[PDB]
RNA sequence: UCAGUAACGGUGAAGCGGGAAAAGCUCAAAUUUGAAAUCUGGCAACAUUUCUUUUGUUGUCCGAGUUGUAAUUUCAAGAAGCUGCUUUGAGUGUAGACGAUCGGUCUAAGUUCCUUGGAACAGGACGUCAGAGAGGGUGAGAACCCCGUCUUUGGUCGAUUGGAUAUGCCAUAUAAAGCGCUUUCGAAGAGUCGAGUUGUUUGCAGCUCUAAAUGGGUGGUCAUCUAA
RNA sequence: AUGAAAGUGAAUGCAGGUGGGAACGCCCUGGCGUGCACCAUCGACCGACCCGGAAGGGUUUGAGU
RNA sequence: CUGCCGAAGGCAGAAACUCAGAUCAGUUUUAUGUGUAAAAUGAGAGUU
């Protein structure tokens, strides 16, 4: 058995064409919905962002969207993932202000922009994501004046002794739990 | 090709990557090391290994006077005092 | 510590606190659920093999009330388990 | 890609990472108890159609159904109060534009002269078209004889439709829904999980036995999921 | 890179010296410098092994700096 | 198809670099008893 690759550039071929067709036919939106920027589960990536699956309950709420009309005007809903800490809030939170600042609604029945819609919206144009709103890395940090106390500061003797301290904690673990 | 082969004239014949103390100065871009070396400024140039794909830096190398901010994970015995006689501090990273 | 190494090891953020999740609920016993449960259970009786309980608790006989219940069921948490509902069953029958 | 790595004794993954594609949901478990509000079928009309061939609407009768059909709820929650802001059609014709399917139909210029030859579609001379010098046929190597080819992601015919825009008519909201609070409760799948044993390549099956409700499963007290 | 594994994890001395050594230069054939690669030596450093409580001591070790 | 090199009962060839040598010899002399050592003749000899 053996799999051979001499459809590649069809399939590169149809897919660029379906592409192209999904475009044609929800032009007045974006292509690619919008995507929060989440950290990868690692030791060894979680120094990088990249692109989560969809939003969670709290980071709606926060930003003032319900999670019933988010999926309506194009915002995915994570049920699964949950904010551990605020950074990663305010950071997801200022993700769908940014969208939605830019965002502009269609009224539906044509008839008045009740409550939240667009008055003029002559100005329809197809556009995607990355350009309005780019997915960005972790901040590399600049250059910054020398601290005194961390230059008194060894380095790795502290992680020997903590590390110390980790392989016998169940040693002396047991030494107080066994004398009192 | 099979025409150059020997048949044709046989016819009928039957995780945690490491840098060393003299690399530290080539991660920061040409424009940080010429605004940073060689020269005396308040502010000390920041070295940030694990953005660059670097776990724990080794101690292989000399480095100029020069002082700067090494952020790292683990850090090597006597590439600890390369840095403070270098003039620099390393600074921990979580 | 915000530090790679130790008990509290890794970054140091602003922690906060997540909403309760309703799946994290399942095992908790409503007072609904718990009356249905006193019902089903003096319209049903008990098991022949929690008669034998009885028996062998009524005599005092409780490390083999412990081993056969081991015996029946398989696990000794689930041994245990009987164990305080069919006592707690029994100072209601006294 | 991890990776021919972990693992097993030659077999041989998976997590993470980068991409292609993305979309979420529905029940059982709670009383509508001031009202079975639900549904198939028979009969009679009204319709509608890719269609006299399709699909429905209303009225009436019988039946199903209280051994539970409707509405609300599915754990991401949710229900019950409380609150003051916001939202609303499972509709029916007319017109233009915007696409697409089917087939109908439209296309630029030598057959001029001399030699060879059965035949010129060959050679030479004089010319033309080209968004068309791909290909095929014609008595030998034909862009200009013919079919086609480019124009064509198009003009012209018709018949369909798919979705929107403008426009008209019905609907009935005495309602329904989203959001912040609780002085509240939060029902969640059994010969099933699980254990012992035998069999097959943890997973599955046979058999003995047989669960629980902050319980159960998974990973090294903690973390994560909520099966049958 | 080493270690069974946790792990640790390299120019002392021009990134160490000695001799040979290609080529080059200097004169005045030879001598002189000069020394690539490479080869003989050679000390240090990274480790695993041993002693010491990091310094220091081994003349053990790795197709190591 | 032609040419060149060419065995074996650890070989022949290829590449990388020594010394213009006393460097080797299916050999003969000289000395000590077929072994060893230090004149003849021939050859550019070699090392991983």
């Amino acid at each position: 058995y053996v799999k051979t690759w001499f459809n590649q550039p069809g399939r590169k071929l149809r897919r660029r064409q379906a592409r192209q067709t999904k475009a044609a036919k929800i032009a007045p939106r974006p292509v690619e919905a919008i995507r929060p920027a989440v950290k990868p589960p690692t030791i060894r990536y979680n120094m990088k962002v990249r692109a989560g699956r969809g939003f969670t309950l709290e980071e709606l709420k926060a930003a003032g969207v319900s999670r019933r009309v988010a999926s309506t005007i194009g915002i995915p809903v994570d049920h699964r993932r949950r904010n551990r800490s605020e950074e990663s809030l305010q950071r997801n939170v200022e993700r769908i202000k940014v969208y939605l600042a830019h965002l502009i609604v269609f009224p539906r029945k044509a008839g008045q922009p009740k409550k939240g819609d667009a008055t003029d919206v002559s100005g329809a144009e197809q556009t995607d994501v990355a350009a309005v709103l780019p997915i960005t890395q972790e901040a590399v940090e600049e250059a910054k004046p020398i601290t005194e106390e961390a230059k008194n500061f060894n380095a790795f003797s502290t992680l020997s002794n903590e590390r110390a301290y980790a392989r016998y904690a169940g040693a002396r673990a047991a030494f107080q739990k066994k004398r009192a | 090709p099979t025409h150059v082969s020997k048949t044709r004239k046989l016819r009928g014949h039957v995780w945690r990557p490491t840098v060393n103390l003299d690399r530290l100065w080539t991660l920061l871009p040409n424009e940080a090391r010429d605004k940073y070396l060689g020269k005396n400024t308040e502010v000390a140039p920041v070295i940030n290994v694990l953005q660059s794909g670097y776990g724990k830096v080794l101690g292989k190398g000399r480095l100029p006077e020069t002082p700067v901010i090494v952020q790292t994970r683990y850090v090597s015995r006597r590439a600890e005092e390369k840095i403070k006689q270098a003039g620099g501090v390393v600074e921990l990273i979580a | 510590p915000g530090l790679v190494v130790g008990l509290n090891k890794g970054k140091t953020l602003t922690k906060r606190q997540l909403p309760e999740r309703p799946s994290r609920r399942k095992g908790h016993l409503s007072k609904r659920t718990a009356f249905v449960r006193s019902i089903v259970r003096e319209v049903a009786g008990f098991a022949p093999y929690e008669r034998r309980v009885m028996e062998l608790i009524r005599n005092s006989q409780d490390k083999r009330a412990r081993k056969l219940a081991k015996k029946r069921l398989g696990t000794l948490k689930r041994a245990k388990g009987k164990i305080e509902e069919l006592t707690s069953v029994i100072q209601s029958s006294r």
